[PDB]
Formats: C-alpha cells, structure tokens, sequence
C-alpha cells in the first residue's frame, strides 16, 4: 500500500559538509547526488497544489 | 500430486 | 564457540610467494597493478598507499591474514613496501 | 465502458470526478477520451489530467508509462516542468519512508527531481522537489549503511571499508555517513590496520 | 550543396513540432547536400513514431513530411481458450505492443508468429493466430487477435536404435519424457507431452559412460510429427562403445605450479572400469582446488585416449587455471519487498574478495531454494576502467509467498487425516515464517501457530516459537479410554552443525488437562505418585498439570536420495526433561534409526535396517505421565499387528460411567458383574519400548520395465516390545509379567509403494507369526499420503 | 479440447452400385494409432500382410483363408516398412532398424539385415537391390540375394520432420527418392552416387515449416510432391523444375494417361493436367476426414478415412459414386489396386477384399 498525500519526507535529517581534520583530507565527492540551492518560495507537502495547470 | 488443493500465490500480509 | 556451520570468509586480494617476490622499489602504479592485480582497498585520505589484504578464515578458527602495504609518492612510483605474513 | 457522448459532455464529466476525488471514475472517462482524440488543439490537457488521476488512484505503472510517452512526443511543451515533478513522485511512491529494499526507484526518483531543478530553477515544484531529494539522498545513503551493517556482522572487513568509503564519495554530507564512520574504523581495526583506523577516529572526533 | 532557411512539416499529429526538431541532425541555417538529408531521414525513422518519412527542398525551405504509425485504441482477443486475456496483454506490453502506443505494422506477422511458439512450447502445434487491424476515423486502429488453439499433441513413442546391451525399455525407464503413463493402476509418473528433450539424452550418455562405455556416442536424434500433428515420435540412434578399463590420467595445461596436489587427485586404482561421473568429479575437484587458490573460471577438459588392443582408456585432462578477479560489489535488483540482508545472507561468494564461478552460482541455487522469488538470474559485469574488478548482480522477480493449503489422507492407524492451515514463508520480506497449521485424525485434533527466524544468528541458527492445542481421545487410538486436552508454548534454537547434521534445543511449557479416566491399575499407580487419591469405581474424575520442559534433539541425514533411498543412514534423537517448578518430574528419550545398504551396482537390491527406541521415567519417586507412554504396532512401527496393540494391557477396576449401560459391551463395569479386577486386551503401551525391522528392497517383477522402478516391492521381518518398568509383578501375582520385555512380537510380510493421483501410496501385508497374549492382529494396512 | 477445423461430415451419397466385402481376415492387433506404412501386397493371387507386433500371414486372394503361420518376436518387432514382395521374397522394414526377407514358399526368414535406422519406407526392389529409406536420413540399398548393405547415402534432415520416409521410384539404374528437408534427390544404383538434388518446397518464415518426411517417372519427367511445398514436374535428366503448383501432400499421387490424381494435405481430392498442372476438378466434401493414398479401380477412385469409410470418386468430374463402412477400427495404411483385386488393412490388422 502506497502514499496518497503523505508528508513524512519533511522530517528527513538535513545535510552538513563533514569538517576535515588537519594533515588529512576526506575522499573526493563524486558530482553525482549533489543538490543545488534554489531561492525557493514554493510550498511543500499537502500545502503544494500538484494539480495540472491550464491556459487558455 | 495429492487429494486436496495447495493454493499457492494468495497473500503477502 | 560451539561447533556451528560457518561458510569460509575470504576477504581482499590474493598473494602468492612467487608474486610478492616480483615488485621491487621504484616501479609505477600500472607495473604493480599488472604484477598483483588492482588492490581491493586504497587509503582515500590524501595518500597514494595501496593495501593488499590477503585475509582467509575457513570453518572454525585458523584465521590467516597477510597484510602487504605499498606506499607511493606524488609521482606514482613505489617508494616503500611493508609485508607481514601473520597477525599475532 | 463509455457510450459515444459528445466530447465536451465527457470532459465536464471527468473534470467533475477530480474535485470529488473519484479517480477510478475520472480515468474511464479520460482513458476513453484519449483513445477518441489522441491528437488535438487542447488534447494534451486531457493527458496531464489522465496522469494526475493514475497517481492519486495509485495506478503507478500507468502514470510512469503515460509520463515517459508524453515527454517523448512533447519535450518542448511549456508544462514539461510539471510532468517531471510527477515522474519523480511516481518513483518516490515506489519507495519506503526503515528503507533497505532495491533503491532502483529512489535512485531513479532522485534523477527526475535533479533534471527538474537543473532545467527549471524558478518552477512552482522546485523547492518541494529539493526537500524530496534530501529525503532520497539519506534513503540512498541508508541503503549502503545496511549493506555495511550486514557485512560488519558477517566479518567481510574489506567489503565494509570499501562500502563506507563509497558513502563518503557518493553521500558525504548525509547523516547515514556519520553512523557509517565507526564500522569503517572497526573494520580497519579487525584487519590490524591501526594506522588507517586512527585516521577515521579523528574524522569522528572532528564532526557530529 | 543547398542552404536551408526554415523547416516546415506535413503530417505531424501525436508528435509535437518540438519532438520532430529534436531528432533532426540538420538545423535551421545549416548548409546541406543530398547526403546530410539521407542521414536526417535516417534519424526520423530511428525515433519509431513514423511509418514513412521524406525530407525535400522547397526553394530556400527544407520540407519534412511524415505519416505517423496508427495509435492502438483497442486490443481484443477472441479464441484464447488456454491463455487468460490479462496474461497475454501483460506479455504484449512487455514486447512494446500496448494500447495508447503506435502499431509497428511490419511486425503484425511477427506478433502473430511470435505467439504460436508460446503454443508450440506446451505442444499445441496445430495452433494459429491471425490479426485483424480495423482502421478508425483519426489515424487509430483496433487490434483484434483471432486465436485458434489446437489439440495438444502427445508423444506416441520414444524409440532407441543401436541399444544391444540394454533393452530399449530399461533405458527409457530413466527419462523425464514417457511414451505411456498408467491409470486405474495409475502411477503419478510424469506427463505425456513434449518440450526441451535436451537433458534426457544427458541421462542416456551417463547411463552408458558410468558402465565403462567410454567410446559411447549419440549419432542422431530425429523428431517426427504425424501429418495430423497430434502424435509425436522420438528416435535416438546411438553407437555402443565396447567396455574399456581405465589405465591412468595424464594432466597437461596452465597448472599454476600445483601438479604436487593434482598428480594424486588424478590417481586411480588400475582395473576399475571407465566411469564418466568419477571423471566429472575429478574435473570439478580440480576446478575446486584452482578456485581454492584464487582463480575464478578454471577450465578443465578430458578426451579419453582409446586403445582397442588391450581395450583401455588413458584419460588426457587439459587444465587452464586462467586469471583471477575481484568482486567490487554484489548488488541485488528485484527485492521490492524482501530486505537486502534476506538475499545477501544467502550468498557464498564474499564481496570485497576474489571471484568464484562456483560461489556466485551456489549463491543462486541457495536463493531460489528459498522459494521467495519466481526467477533468479546472475550477471558478472567487469567494473569500468579495471581489468580484474567485477560487479556480480542478482536479478530477482519476487513470488507471492503466503498460501492456504488443505489435504485429506486415509490410513489405518490414522483413519481419515485432514491436514489444513495457512502458511507465510517471508513475513513482509524479513525471512520470518508465520503459519497457523491444524490436523484432524480419528483420535487427535491439533492446531498450532508458528513464528520462526531462519537466521537468529548470521550463520543460519533458527529461533522459532510454537503455540499449540491438542484434544486427544485414547479409545479412538485403540488404547485404554483417557481424554487429554493439552496446549502450551515452545521456543527452539535450530543449530546447523554440518552439511548432514543439525541440533535442536528449546524451552517449552505444557498444560495437560486429563479427564474421563476409566480406572486401570498402571494409570492409577502414576496418579498416587503425584499425591492424587481419586475414586477406584467411577469415570467422573479430573487431573490438571502445569509443566515446563527443556527439549533437545540431533538429526543426521545422509540418504543418497530423498524419495527411494538406496544408500546411507538417517538418525533422529528427540529427548526432554522437566525443569524444577513443574507439577510433573520425568525425562523422555526416543531414538529412530534407518540404514540403506545396496548389494547390486544398479542399486535395485537395497537392504534396509530400521530401529526405534524409547525410554523415560520419573525423578522425584513420581512416574512418567501415561500420555508420554511409548506404543508399538501399525505401519510406522511393527506391521501385521494393530496400531499400538504391543506392550502392557489394561488391568481394570470395577466401576460405572454416566454412559447409562444400554446394550453395548463394556470392560469391568458394575452392571454386568463387578467382581474385583478384570484383565483385558486393551493396550496402554509403556515407558520402555524397542522395535527393529529388517526389510529387503527388490525389483517389482510383473510390471512393465518402462516404469517398473516407479513402484518399490520389499520383504520385511518386523519385531517389537513395550513394557511397564514399575509394574508390581509380585502384588499382581495372578496377572501377566508386564515388567519383563523378553516377549518379542515378531512378524513377516510384503510391502508396495508408489505415487498415485490420490497421493503417495504404501501397502503392507504381514502375518505376526510370533504374537503374545491379547495382541490384536491387523494383517493388511496402508496410507494414501496422510502428509 | 477442440480441433481447429470441423472434420467435414460423412457425404450423403446416392450409391450407383452396391460395394460388397468379398471376404475379411483379421491379422494380429494390427498397427493401432502407431502411424505406420505397413500395407498388404499381392503376388501370384496370394496376399501377404502383417501387424506391428511382428505377425506376418499369407492368405489366398479368393477365400481369404490362411496358408502359413509364423511371427517375428521372442518383446514386439515394430514392423512399419509396408509389405513389398519381389521374385520369391517378402520384404518388411522394422523400427528396430531390422529389414527381413521371407521366402514366399513356407514363410521362413531368407535373411535379416541390421540397417542404419528405423525402416519406415515401403521397400522398393529394383535392379538387384532393395531400397530402404530410414528415419535418420540414410537411404541404404540391400542385396536381393543375401541382404548385405551395398551402399548408404546420408541425406541430411531438419530439426523437426513428419514420419513415413519416402519410398524411391527407379528409372535407368537411378533411384529417385524424396528428402525430409524438401529436396527430391537422384543417386546411381551401383554406388549411391549423387547425380542431381533439387529443392521442391516453398519455405514460409522463422517458425517450424517442414518440406516432407513417393515420386513417379513417365517419359523422362519426374513428378514429386512436398508436404507443404509444391507439386512439380522435374526433368529426369537434370532435376531442373519445369512447372510447379502450390499444392502439397504426404499421400503418394498417381499419374494415369494425361491426368494427375492426388489427395492434398487437407484430404481434398483433385485431378490436374500432366501438361502444366492446371486444375481439371476439385472434391472438398472429404476435407480433414484423415483420408488415405488414392488408388484407381475400374476407372473409379478409391480412398479411406479415419472412420473406416471407403469412398468412390468419378475421375471425369470429381463427384462421389459410392460409400461403404468396412471397419470402425479406422483406415490409414494405403490401399492396393492390382490383379483386378482391391485390398485394404484397417488399423486393427483386418484385411478386406472389395468387390461388386
């Protein structure tokens, strides 16, 4: 059984760059699975109208 | 195979 | 400990005697690769070091591990080798 | 099993079942209306509604196959930004929110939401899609942690460090990875690699 | 050349102007010759939208023209008698023939002919499947698929030509395919239809090779239809080698300097006949050793050097250790419900280790033997930019694991058995086994609810809980009339020790509610051992017991074959004892032992030795609950005797039950003259039993050689003994000595068993030639797969 | 459950004489549902027939009463290669790849040879040889005296085929045989040496389409037929296709005067011009009534269906003439019109002679 108007994904743990020690470096981040910041005023979950647009 | 019925592929939960 | 059924746990790279005696100091990466095959682990923390862990433990005890550690430099040329046939 | 009504009658009908939320009724009206006029001057709108329904009616295989097709015949289309959001949802709807099953869907879902925000930074569904990507990255990171976990119990101390290293490479900023660092430390210690062990320990000490 | 200005379009319908543009290599403003135009035409076909494209020059413009393939509006069937509409339409979608997509017109006959093979697989060759494609006003089309399935064709002979040492029948004997299967003497003996013959010739090869026919060849296998295409003939023509004795083994190839260990793996005692299966062992033993030392795909081949002079074979074995590889990742695609650990935990190839051709495959057999997946496919991909790194992928399609099951059997000892219950093998894809099973005998109503973890421990130690209910009625089990309404709980560890050995150890609770105890000396001797002093003269009584056990068990199975074992022994040992805090105080030990010892090479003459042992006693001066007694007699124990008839018998008191003595026979009732005690032939069994049989398996000598090996005749000498070890022989001087086991009940007889449609069958006819006082005979007994 | 084509029902025929059974002799259990060739053959007013088990009797052609009594079992014999008699030998092929010759006299074994495969074909006796076309493609020729293998001509065979391997016709010390791949071939009788090999069959698509699995030579033309493929006239010399027609059967045709009489794969009968093969008439009232090979008897055409009915078709128009139930056992094995007598053997081995 499947997600109808769910909102559980909002509680998902945030992302924070791991601070590296001195005399050591963290492995090289593959460009894959990387999210660009977007000045986003759009709603989320149930608050977002996911109905198809129209015109005229 | 036998007298009766083995009705496989019915339920998950 | 009991007398349970464990199914032989092989881990890492395979090393023969006839292959450890074949790398000499001052070879390239690609020369070591062809000599011993791609290593399974490598230090991804700012250091060209290669790990040839030839770990075997079969059924009940007798856990053999040979730890063959190879150090490279900025170039990509073997500088120092480190070989240990056991663990204590 | 619709009779040959006039078309505007069949649209009034289907578009009435949507505010009511009867999807299975709205489909049979649209699903039929599509086969009637597969091309038209306002018969792409028909196809967008027919997708909204399949989703809400949890007809997921029909929603995917309907989106994929739409994009192939109208990738120019203005509302192509919306069709991507829906595809991403569709695949997310084939997922888990406690998630260590085939990520094929979550991974595929992560792609669709990336293609949206890259191509349309100022779209109505961008910021929501972003939050969803964050869920999906943890989800995808959480998959590797579990495989690591099984192999820490099994004692494949190579498979663990390699698996964790790949998490650091692929999903570093994720919270799955913090929890991944001490099984990589442990993994080293077990292969008597105390040098490489201590390395990780001071990456733990250095972060949350 | 030619220069473009605009690009106009004719015949765009479903395909937007945009979708056309994005597939065209030649862009607005480009300079284009009549060669670039061909490559643009060439590309618009490659999109699959269009039936016919042409790109033309109209002055300064480039004009693209298209007739889009028609859109499928309906897929109707009409004819599909053997295949459901939903199963076919699901297969069409799979092959890209779905409603709302376009019709690949040049594939219509392809679609047609592409379904026949489906009907040829099952053997319905007389089949058909045309297609009507009805055009519809706006470039749509109704696809109608008119099926005309045939009579399924049956295999009317399997012939062998060139067989001189072995009757064509004896050979056909071991085939999956049959030219005749019986009924009304019906033997569940496989079907009568035809497909994938490949593999039944492999069993033919082996049968000859395994008997020293080294130069044995299959010349030709032709396959015939009848003109009506309802009968099927199969002929294999063969060349029987002369019999050759093995000389020795020359090993030659990339041995990887391991001749030390192979030169004796190819050491064979000189004189024994060539043996094709001992070869394929040897060959695999090598591949096992080269795998042992890193190598992923060690190849081995054996071409026998034939010498017709002395008639011998020098086996020439080429080796090639090949390369080594490294498993980067083991991935699992398919597990949409089952957890990743659930498939990965069944792996025998370790990830982050050196690749095993075997261990990858072993990992697959171990994966479908779970039954959780419909299909399991491997796939060893070389990792991009690496010579010796690979990814091993397991593609699973998940099966619906939950299933209701219902079975009725019919024996003598049991009567009518009604096995029934629901089972769930993979709870929410966790490996967890939950199940609510129940069984209804003539004497027992049992029903348990299970939960089991098959990997309590990563190494395959199972921890399962049972919660059960059992209402037992002894006068239906041919025993002194009792009633036991038991129910309790049992948590059990199952330790896999060895390929062949396993242990069980568990803690259990049991409630034993006893009632309707018609008095009897031995039964009452137990009762005032518990400090119970009820009435010698009525049937109205009660005894509640609250016990806790420690249960243990060992099972050693090395039977050559599950079904008709021909070699090696089985041994089970299940005991228990009462943990202090219980109402009772006893221990129980039962040991079963079956041994197969074949005398002929073909294994058609097996010698079977069975032995069943039992013993228990009370610890605190108490006695063993009589419901924990051992019995002997019936099919499962000593044949020719009635069920449970062996052992002590009832010595009854005078009494009366609320039966209201009408016109039925009673034992030691007041109504018919209650003296004091009455001896009877009513069995109670004992606390010390020992049975032991010796059964000589043979061929079945009046049935067709083609399927004679399907039914198993045997001759048996059965013997057994039960006794009561606390029977006061003194105080009951007049009554027989039921502490003495010296009285051995022996019997001889003949057995049959095969598989009927009614289920697995087993007939026994035994004359108990040495029976003792009050033993109820039962010469003919049977079961029809009680299960 | 259901066959794809309704066996056309028994034609309702106004009989233009009374077909009577002269006599009948039952011989063993016969062939049954085992699709065999085994027919009877007639030599010197003495009929010879057999059953699959290996019973072979010789009957008087008039009374149908037995003469000699011997069988060929120890375990059955699996006889299949239709009875064929020449000089003073009775030839029969066994599906245990045995070929027997029996003296016409007492009925004892003259010789018995181990051949290459199941001897399914009607033995053909030409020059000093006996042609056995087997089930593994081997076209062998045995010595009429002692029965030795004089040569083998490995024809190659498709994955899947039908059954009854084609009995060869002979002209000018050359045997013309049918292939199971759809190629009619011509070898020499001294050496089995190939001369020509011509494909006669039209292929369809990537399914299971088979060409064959018996030809006739008149005035240096070879006529032959492929199961699915065509009826073709061939140049006896070269084997080059002169004319082809899109008709196929497994039931040997007959060429009389200037017309070709044949029974197509769907049991429909027709007569065609020897010239180019153009259609004279067609009789499709017996469609799918699993008919036997046709025979000419007193200017009439005789055939048999699965339900033991003999039919009489008129050569000049292709309308029915008579009908007669003779054996509810059923018909398969080919008739025999020879010495002004008509024989046939129903599945249970019952050998009828047909008169009036």
């Amino acid at each position: 059984r499947q997600v109808s108007g769910d909102e559980a994904y909002l509680e998902a743990a945030p992302l924070a760059e791991l601070h590296a020690p001195a005399g050591m470096i963290l492995p090289v981040t593959s460009g894959d699975y990387a999210i660009p910041v977007t000045n986003g005023s759009g709603a989320v979950g149930k608050a977002l109208d996911i109905r198809p647009p129209a015109q005229p | 195979t036998r007298v009766g019925v083995g009705v496989m592929l019915n339920d998950l939960f | 400990e009991r007398v349970v059924y464990r199914p032989d746990i092989n881990q890492g790279n395979y090393l023969t005697a006839n292959d450890v005696s074949k790398i000499r100091v001052g070879m390239t990466q690609q020369q070591v690769a062809y000599a011993l095959g791609t290593p399974l682990m490598s230090d991804p923390f700012g250091t060209n070091t290669w790990f040839y862990v030839f770990r075997q433990q079969p059924g009940h005890e007798g856990v053999t591990q040979q730890t063959l550690t190879l150090t490279f430099n900025s170039s990509g040329v073997l500088t120092n080798i480190d070989n240990k046939p056991a663990l204590s | 099993e619709v009779p040959d009504n006039p078309p505007n009658e069949i649209y009034a009908t289907a578009q009435q079942k949507l505010q009511d939320g009867n999807w299975r009724q709205a489909i049979t009206q649209l699903e039929a209306l599509d086969n009637r006029y597969p091309f038209g001057p306002y018969s792409q709108q028909v196809q967008l509604d027919l997708i909204y329904a399949y989703y809400k009616n949890a007809d997921l295989p029909l929603a995917q196959a309907a989106i994929d097709r739409f994009i192939r015949l109208n990738p120019t289309h203005p509302n192509i930004d919306y069709v991507m959001y829906m595809r991403g949802l569709t695949n997310m709807a084939l997922d888990d929110s406690r998630s260590d099953r085939d990520p094929q869907h979550a991974r595929a879902a992560f792609s669709d939401f990336s293609k949206l925000v890259r191509g349309y930074p100022n779209s109505q569904y961008t910021t929501d899609a972003t939050k969803r990507l964050v869920f999906l990255k943890d989800r995808l990171a959480k998959y590797e942690y579990s495989v690591a976990e099984y192999y820490t119990e099994r004692g494949a101390w190579v498979a663990v460090v390699n698996r964790v290293e790949g998490m650091l490479r692929d999903y570093p900023d994720t919270q799955a990875t913090r929890d991944a660092l001490p099984l990589m430390e442990n993994a080293y210690r077990q292969m008597q690699m105390n040098a490489q062990a201590e390395k990780v320990a001071k990456i733990i000490a250095a972060n949350s | 050349g030619f220069v473009v200005k605009d690009i106009h379009f004719e015949g765009l319908q479903r395909v937007a102007v945009g979708a056309a543009l994005l597939s065209m290599p030649v862009r607005t403003g480009d300079t284009v010759n009549d060669e670039d135009i061909s490559n643009t035409i060439r590309a618009l076909f490659a999109t699959g939208n269009f039936e016919d494209v042409r790109v033309l020059r109209d002055g300064d413009t480039l004009l693209v023209q298209v007739k889009e393939r028609p859109t499928i509006a309906s897929i109707t069937f009409s004819g599909n008698k053997s295949v459901k509409d939903d199963m076919l339409k699901q297969n069409l979608e799979a092959s890209g023939v779905r409603v709302g997509e376009s019709l690949d017109r040049t594939t219509i006959a392809d679609i047609e002919k592409g379904l026949e093979d489906f009907y040829y697989s099952v053997g319905k060759y007389s089949a058909s499947v045309k297609a009507v494609v009805t055009p519809l006003p706006r470039n749509r089309v109704d696809l109608k698929l008119v099926f005309q399935e045939g009579v399924s064709a049956e295999i009317q002979q399997i012939n062998i030509v060139g067989n001189h040492a072995f009757t064509t029948d004896e050979l056909i004997s071991h085939f999956q395919l049959r030219d005749e299967v019986p009924w009304w003497n019906v033997v569940g003996d496989r079907k009568y239809q035809k497909q994938k013959l490949a593999g039944d010739l492999e069993t033919l090869r082996s049968y000859y090779l395994d008997r020293g026919y080294a130069r044995f060849n299959i010349d030709s296998t032709q396959v015939s239809l009848t003109p009506d295409k309802k009968g099927i003939y199969v002929t294999v023509n063969i060349t029987e080698g002369d019999q050759y004795k093995l000389s020795g083994v020359e090993v030659s190839g990339n041995l990887a300097g391991h001749s030390a260990e192979i030169e004796q793996l190819t050491k064979i005692e000189p004189g024994e006949l060539y043996n094709g299966t001992k070869v394929t062992k040897m060959e695999d033993d090598i591949k096992k050793l080269l795998g042992r030392y890193g190598y992923a795909y060690p190849r081995v081949q054996s071409m026998p050097e034939i010498n017709d002079a002395d008639k011998t074979v020098k086996l020439r074995v080429n080796v090639d250790a090949g390369n080594r590889f490294y498993v980067r990742k083991i991935r699992f695609e398919g597990n949409d419900t089952s957890k990743d650990a659930v498939l990965r935990r069944e792996m025998r190839q370790m990830e982050g280790a050196w690749l095993g051709s075997d261990l990858v495959d072993q990992g697959k057999e171990r994966l479908n033997r779970l039954g959780f997946f419909e299909t399991v496919d491997t796939d060893t991909q070389r990792v991009p930019g690496s010579p010796d790194q690979v990814d091993v992928v397991y593609k699973v399609k998940e099966r619906n694991t939950g299933s209701f099951n219902f079975g009725i059997g019919y024996g003598t000892e049991s009567g009518v058995s009604f096995q029934a219950g629901v089972q769930q093998d993979n709870w929410l894809g966790t490996g967890y086994a939950v199940g609510i099973n129940g069984t209804k005998n003539d004497y027992q109503t049992y029903a348990e609810l299970s939960v089991t973890n098959p990997y309590f421990t990563v190494d395959g130690v199972s921890l399962g809980g049972r919660l059960f209910y059992n209402d037992f009625q002894a006068d239906d089990a041919d025993l002194s009339d009792y009633t036991n309404k038991s129910y309790g709980t049992d948590v059990t560890l199952g330790f896999p020790i060895n390929e062949y050995n396993s242990l069980r150890a568990g803690l259990g609770y049991v409630h034993n509610s006893l009632s309707n105890m018609q008095p009897q000396v031995a039964m009452w001797r137990y009762l005032y051992s518990m400090g119970e002093h009820p009435s010698t003269s009525d049937q109205d009584n009660s005894f509640k017991t609250d016990d806790f056990t420690f249960n243990y068990g060992w099972t050693y199975n090395k039977l050559d074959r599950g079904y008709f074992p021909t070699d090696g022994s089985r041994v089970n040992l299940t005991g228990k004892v009462t943990i202090p805090g219980s109402d009772n105080e006893y221990y129980k030990v039962t040991l079963d032992t079956a041994t197969y010892v074949p005398i002929d090479d073909d294994h058609k003459w097996v010698v079977l030795g069975r032995t069943r042992w039992g013993y228990g006693d009370g610890l605190g001066g108490k006695e063993m609950p009589f419901y924990e007694n051992f019995y002997a007699g019936g099919s499962s124990t000593v044949r020719g005797f009635q069920s449970n008839t062996i052992g002590p018998k009832a010595v009854y008191f005078p009494h009366q039950a609320s039966n209201y003595d009408p016109d039925y026979d009673y034992e030691c009732a007041t109504q018919d003259g209650a003296k004091d005690l009455c001896k009877s032939d009513d069995a109670v069994g004992g606390n010390a039993m020992a049975v032991a049989s010796l059964e000589f398996i043979t061929p079945t000598p009046f049935i067709s050689d083609k399927y004679a090996n399907s039914v198993r005749t045997s001759f048996f000498w059965d013997m057994g003994t039960v006794w009561d070890t606390n029977w006061d022989s003194s105080q009951y001087s007049g009554y027989p000595d039921w502490s003495d086991p010296s009285n051995i009940r022996m019997s001889a007889g003949i057995a049959l068993q095969w598989m009927s449609p009614l289920g697995p069958l087993v007939f026994s006819y035994a004359q108990p030639f040495k029976k003792y006082d009050g033993d109820k005979a039962e010469q003919f007994q049977f079961n029809i797969g009680k299960t | 459950e259901e066959d794809v084509v309704k066996m056309s029902p028994l034609p309702t025929v106004e009989n233009q004489f009374t077909p009577t059974t002269a006599w009948s002799t039952s011989v063993g259990s016969g062939i049954g549902n085992f699709y065999s060739n085994l027919h009877p053959a007639l030599a010197d007013n003495v009929v010879y027939a057999a059953d699959r088990a290996g019973l072979v009797k010789a009957l008087n052609a008039d009374d149908g009463k037995e003469i000699w009594s011997v069988s060929l079992a120890e375990e059955p014999a699996l006889l299949s290669g239709g009875v064929t008699v020449s000089g003073g030998h009775v030839y029969i092929g066994s599906e245990k790849a045995q070929v027997y010759a029996l003296n016409t006299s007492d009925g004892t074994v003259a010789w018995q040879t181990k051949v290459a495969g199941e001897a399914l074909s009607r033995p053909v006796v030409s020059d000093g040889l006996v042609l056995i076309h087997t089930s593994n493609g081997q076209l062998q020729a045995l010595n009429e005296a002692d029965g030795a293998v004089k040569w083998t001509v490995n024809l190659d065979m498709p994955s899947l085929s039908l059954r009854g391997e084609s009995a060869p016709t002979t002209a000018f010390g050359a045997a013309v045989v049918g292939g199971d791949n759809g190629r009619v071939s011509a070898v020499l009788m001294e050496q089995g040496q190939m001369i020509w090999q011509q494909r006669i069959s039209q292929a369809t698509g990537s399914t299971e389409i088979d060409r064959l699995s018996t030809p006739v030579v008149v005035n240096g033309v070879v006529f032959a037929l492929a199961y699915n493929g065509n009826l073709t006239a061939l140049d006896l010399r070269s084997g080059q296709i002169m004319w082809k027609r899109e008709l196929g059967s497994v039931n040997d045709f007959i060429v009389d005067g200037n017309r070709i009489y044949l029974v197509d794969q769907n049991d429909r009968v027709m007569a065609l011009t020897i010239d180019g093969g153009v259609t004279l008439w067609t009789q499709s009232d017996l469609l799918h009534r699993l008919l036997t090979s046709p025979v000419l008897y007193n200017g009439n055409l005789v055939v048999g269906d699965s339900e033991g009915y003999l039919h009489w078709i008129n050569v000049e128009d292709g309308r029915f003439v008579a009908q007669q139930k003779v054996d509810s056992s059923g018909f398969q094995t080919e008739p025999v019109a020879a010495d002004g007598k008509l024989l046939i053997q129903a599945k249970d081995g019952t050998v009828y002679s047909i008169t009036r």
